[PDB]
């Protein structure tokens, strides 16, 4: 029935529900890449020790993540959807990574810097160390692939320099500029490391995923890999629940998982994750 | 102009 499916969708609808009234101040007017895509009030990312006297000052349109799929005494891990590279932002940027002792960046996207800055690079170049807001970040080296490079950078704050910190950043440059990857192997392998990564480190924070507008790209990198977490976590014959997943997902920001592609290269993804995991097992 | 295009969401 039309209806029976349309008075379900309703109930699927947050956006009502939860307010973006941060994002929506003419003071963050620049600090957004899209006028409608905004993050939740609730769940959003304020950038510390800022000024409540400032108009915009202590806002980042970005939200916590995290995959209500698992339970805490299942050391689920945290994620950070995000709006990328936007020069506009950088050291807003390194504020939250800093503040969120976030050690590994996931740019689902490539540098678009058309014309002006689309998506600007917000790193150094080998052995340069370069100045971000009241942090100074060092590349030191980008160990690429054919699909997706990483660069090794430490971030220390300007009044500390003895206080180095790595931050692991996998950029990703083999994405569809317009659509969805026709092979889920290198994203599949793209979180392969990350996750391993991150697993690396005991105590650090969420995972900074992001693209242009952390939405269709960041919104599929983070249930894929929530997913893989799960299998991982759970189990291969258990039940994966991909649209309660997405719909879990964006009722913690809008827009994550934007188009129907992305929708299928989740199913491609873990469908080949998993045919692969048993394979190697030998799941006769 | 940082032009651009995009969002959508839920």
């Amino acid at each position: 029935g039309f209806w029976e499916e349309f008075e379900s969708l309703q109930k699927q609808e947050v956006k009502n529900l939860h307010q973006r009234l941060e994002g929506q101040r003419p003071e963050n007017k620049g600090k957004n890449r899209y006028k409608n895509i905004l993050p939740f009030d609730h769940s959003r990312v304020i950038l510390q020790g800022r000024d409540s006297n400032i108009p915009g000052s202590d806002y980042i349109n970005a939200n916590y993540i995290k995959n209500q799929l698992l339970g805490p005494d299942e050391n689920a891990k945290t994620y950070i959807a995000s709006q990328g590279c936007l020069e506009a932002t950088v050291n807003d940027f390194w504020q939250m990574a800093w503040q969120e002792n976030s050690r590994v960046i996931v740019m689902t996207t490539r540098e678009v810097e058309k014309g002006r800055n689309k998506c600007v690079p917000y790193w150094p170049e080998v052995g340069m160390q370069r100045a971000y807001g009241p942090y100074s970040v060092t590349n030191c080296g980008e160990h690429d692939t054919t699909e997706y490079k990483l660069r090794t950078l430490q971030v220390s704050p300007l009044d500390n320099g003895d206080l180095i910190r790595e931050i692991w950043h996998y950029q990703y440059l083999s994405w569809p500029d317009h659509g969805v990857p026709s092979e889920p192997g290198g994203v599949l392998s793209f979180l392969d490391q990350i996750n391993q990564r991150q697993e690396s480190l005991p105590h650090a924070g969420p995972i900074i995923v992001h693209s242009s507008a952390g939405i269709g790209r960041t919104g599929t990198i983070i249930v894929i890999d929530m997913l893989m977490e799960n299998i991982s976590t759970k189990g291969l014959d258990c039940d994966i629940d991909i649209q309660k997943t997405i719909q879990m997902v964006r009722a913690q920001r809008s827009g994550m998982v934007q188009t129907e592609a992305q929708y299928k290269f989740i199913y491609v993804a873990i469908a080949q994750f998993i045919e692969t995991t048993k394979k190697k097992l030998e799941v006769l | 102009e940082d032009t651009l295009t995009y969002a959508d969401l839920d």
